[PDB]
């Protein structure tokens, strides 16, 4: 209300869903050829047969102990369902984000209201209350308290989004490498194999 | 200020009320409201092309004041299709506007069903070889400020004033020497992988793959290749 | 070069006699490929929008610093000479006060931001290394890292202020479907490949590679037997050749 | 109090211009990680999956 | 295990008969240090008888 705003962002909730659901599709699919090209179906049984070989085991393991295998990750989404459902601050990094925001938002708000040296922090009753000289002079001590305010504002805002701009870029990389395909790289895409 | 009926109860030695930012919201009862206000984007599609130009005032119902309504505000100057395509000019919440001009929501891609089935995979017959352009930033012009002198511009007077208001312009000199080393070692690692200069042999038979255009030419503009030439002057300095 | 090809060949999971039958049709590709650089390189611009962008991001901060410079700040005039010529010394040195704070002020900000630009360039130039050694000093195996596709290698070229990454990939194409089986049952065991896919045209069974079709006899030197058809999900019934018997007799 | 700031100088340019810097950059972050692959896929009616 | 000798994977123990198919030769034993004396099975002495 004091010239804040909240733009919207250009994709909205449906359509990364979207994109979450359609990647999710050629992955189950298709597993790492969408990727790279069109799309090839294959049974997903002998796409997990070929990524167990990626990782070092022959595909007779998971041809002998598919049910286990299937019973297992099963058992492991549901360990996740519960696991989100039941226990808290599982998304503590985009909450922190949040109310880092927030706090940075509602501290430049509780600077808006500071007398920086004037004789009142209300610029209209300055306004209404004093002759153009002196009214002017202390209109002038507000201009600098809230620029120096607002300039201190828009620098931790730059540094925080170079720190998104950071966590965004490794996020991409991970669906380029763990989504996409199978990324022999140690602990990149969760611990283990 | 608008002033509207308030539902908020006051005790009778309370006069005003305020919300958070200890700012006025209701004067012995009305609330207070501020009138609509909000900003102003124009969308246009290049002076080149044509003149015309769409207004989008955001967070704005302009009910009060082609008028589109959507998510971010609401456009006017611009015909809501109901097709879609992909996102020219973005406005926002999914909307997006492009060229008479058409304001439509962006399409997140060709739509298809893999024919997935089990004891079925689909396998290539045939191979395709394509060389894709990446472009990265490596380096960016290495500028040095004289604080004494911009701040002055040779006065005595001036630089005693400044002198006694701290040390600050050896910290910006100094950042900005770090600055243009930093960019020097940036470069530096970006292009000294190797220490040994090679040199290609004076016959080029590569089994028929040809390098003659990413190779330096004979004519030596700079010793870039033709490739090199043609990127140094797309970008005007 | 042909033999280089054909290790980057086999690092993507193609085998060598895949690349010597075709070498002739993957140098035309890659020519004509270089060619369609070359012509959108011509005719299409802003190909080079991010080095465009940054260098225009820093000469408008130059430009901003140098019409903030002519800025009063409160004070009577903008440029100083004028301020020294006419006032007295106590009322000079106010005003001069006055620009300095507005001067610093300006120049800390536009630091600041420099500062920022420059932190960002590092983070991209480190990136540009990072290619630059995984991807013209090898072959990298990582997904999207260095291109669309199955990456084969990365030529590096200069630019006024960046580097330009050809990268040269394999993709697929001209897919056809298969019928395909976990395993094989032969004599009552189970037979996997050893490298491949088992594919069925309708009413042939052959061996090939996942990224090529190339089919082949059903052998005992492409397969491994690991059991019997008891346990996996999809036998299918088919004899196994053995390159053994028609020598022996 | 306007008149006064635009006599104060231009920092509202800048000021805005980093903030639409930002919400651009945001968009490109969203963009290069969830909009990757250009075809939408859809998952078969039937889920047999092993 | 305890007496007999089989090679196996890395990363799953799926023991097998040593055999000239999944082993190869490469020089004398008197160079490897801490190598020990086992048969090899060649599986094509059967196959002739
Ligand atoms: C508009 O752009 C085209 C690009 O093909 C150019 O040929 C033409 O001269 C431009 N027109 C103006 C008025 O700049
Ligand atoms: C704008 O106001 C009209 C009526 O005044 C209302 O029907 C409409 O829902 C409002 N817009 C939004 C986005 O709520
Ligand atoms: C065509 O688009 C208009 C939007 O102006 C919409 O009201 C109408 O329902 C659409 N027609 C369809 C979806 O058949
Ligand atoms: C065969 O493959 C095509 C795409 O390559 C696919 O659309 C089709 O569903 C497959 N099956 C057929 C034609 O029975
Ligand atoms: C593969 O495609 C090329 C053109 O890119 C064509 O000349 C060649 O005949 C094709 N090969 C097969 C087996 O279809
Ligand atoms: C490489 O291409 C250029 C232009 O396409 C041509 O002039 C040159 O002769 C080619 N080199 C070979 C060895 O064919
Ligand atoms: C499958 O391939 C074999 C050998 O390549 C051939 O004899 C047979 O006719 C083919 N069948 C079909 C249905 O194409
Ligand atoms: C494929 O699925 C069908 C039914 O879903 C089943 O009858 C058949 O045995 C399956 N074949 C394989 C190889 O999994
Ligand atoms: C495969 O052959 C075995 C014995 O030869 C038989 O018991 C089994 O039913 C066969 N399976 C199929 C699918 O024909
Ligand atoms: C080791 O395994 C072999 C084969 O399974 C068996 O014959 C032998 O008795 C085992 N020895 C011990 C000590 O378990
Ligand atoms: C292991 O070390 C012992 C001494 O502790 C030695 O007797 C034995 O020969 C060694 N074996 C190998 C395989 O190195
Ligand atoms: C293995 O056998 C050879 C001769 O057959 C013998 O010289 C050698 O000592 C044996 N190895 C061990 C560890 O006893």
């Amino acid at each position: 209300f004091n010239g804040l705003t909240v733009l919207p962002p250009l994709l909205t909730d449906e359509m990364i869903a979207q994109y979450t659901s359609a990647l999710l599709a050629g992955t189950i699919t298709s597993g790492w050829t969408f990727g790279a090209g069109a799309a090839l179906q294959i049974p997903f049984a002998m796409q997990m047969a070929y990524r167990f070989n990626g990782i070092g085991v022959t595909q007779n393991v998971l041809y002998e102990n598919q049910k286990l295998i299937a019973n297992q990750f099963n058992s492991a989404i549901g360990k996740i369902q519960d696991s989100l459902s039941s226990t808290a601050s599982a998304l503590g990094k985009l909450q922190d984000v949040v109310n880092q925001n927030a706090q940075a938002l509602n501290t430049l708000v509780k600077q808006l209201s500071s007398n920086f040296g004037a004789i009142s922090s209300v610029l209209n009753d300055i306004l209404s209350r004093l002759d153009p000289p002196e009214a002017e002079v202390q209109i002038d001590r507000l201009i600098t308290g809230r620029l120096q305010s607002l300039q201190t504002y828009v620098t931790q805002q730059l540094i925080r989004a170079a720190e998104i701009r950071a966590s965004a870029n490794l996020a991409a990389t991970k669906m380029s490498e763990c989504v996409l395909g199978q990324s022999k790289r140690v602990d990149f895409c969760g611990k283990g194999y | 200020g608008v002033l509207t009926e308030s539902n908020k109860k006051f005790l009778p030695f309370q006069q005003f009320g305020r919300d958070i930012a200890d700012t006025t919201d209701a004067v012995r009862i009305l609330d207070i409201t501020p009138c609509s206000f909000g900003g102003v984007s124009v969308i246009t599609p290049g002076t080149n092309t044509s003149n015309q130009v769409a207004v989008l005032y955001q967070d704005v119902n302009c009910t009060e004041v082609n008028v589109f309504q959507t998510r971010a505000g609401c456009l006017i100057g611009a015909e809501h299709v109901n097709n879609s395509y992909e996102c020219d000019i973005p406005i926002g919440a999914g909307i997006c506007a492009s060229y008479s001009i058409i304001a439509y929501t962006m399409s997140l891609g060709a739509e298809n069903s893999v024919a997935y089935s089990n004891n079925s995979i689909a396998i290539p017959t045939n191979f395709t070889i394509s060389v894709t352009t990446e472009i990265l930033p490596v380096s960016m012009t290495k500028t040095s400020v004289d604080c004494t002198m911009y701040i002055c511009g040779d006065s005595t007077e001036c630089s005693n004033l400044l002198l006694q208001y701290g040390s600050f312009c050896t910290q910006l000199n100094r950042a900005l020497t770090g600055i243009a080393v930093e960019q020097d070692k940036n470069t530096q690692e970006v292009f000294a992988q190797v220490k040994q200069i090679y040199k290609t042999p004076p016959i080029k038979d590569f089994g028929g793959f040809n390098f003659s255009q990413i190779l330096p030419d004979p004519s030596k503009p700079s010793k870039r290749s033709f490739i090199e030439d043609l990127l140094f002057n797309k970008v005007t300095l | 070069f042909a033999m280089q090809m054909a290790y980057r060949f086999n690092g993507i999971g193609v085998t060598q006699n895949v690349l010597y039958e075709n070498q002739k049709l993957i140098a035309n590709q890659f020519n004509s490929a270089i060619g369609k650089i070359q012509d959108s390189l011509s005719s299409t611009a802003s190909a080079l929008g991010k080095l465009q962008d940054v260098v225009n991001q820093n000469a408008q901060a130059l430009n901003t610093l140098v019409k903030q410079l002519s800025s009063n700040f409160g004070a009577i005039s903008s440029v100083l000479n004028d301020i020294l010529s006419r006032l007295d010394p106590p009322e000079a040195e106010v005003q001069i006060d006055r620009l300095i704070t507005g001067r610093l002020q300006s120049l800390q900000t536009y630091v600041t931001q420099q500062l920022i630009r420059a932190a960002e360039i590092r983070a991209s130039a480190n990136l540009a290394a990072t290619k630059m050694s995984e991807c013209v000093l090898g072959q990298s195996k990582r997904v999207d890292f260095c291109g669309k596709g199955y990456h084969l290698m990365s030529f590096p070229q200069s630019a006024p202020h960046g580097v330009v990454f050809l990268h040269v990939t394999y993709v697929p194409a001209q897919e056809k479907n298969f019928t395909t089986a976990p395993a094989i049952c032969h004599d009552g065991k189970a037979h996997f490949p050893r490298e491949g896919v088992f594919v069925s045209n309708g009413t042939h069974w052959f061996v090939t590679q996942r990224n090529f079709y190339e089919p082949q006899i059903i052998t005992t030197d492409n397969t491994f037997v690991s059991g019997n058809c008891d346990v996996v999900i999809g036998i299918v019934n088919n004899t196994v050749y053995d390159p053994l018997q028609p020598e022996l007799d």
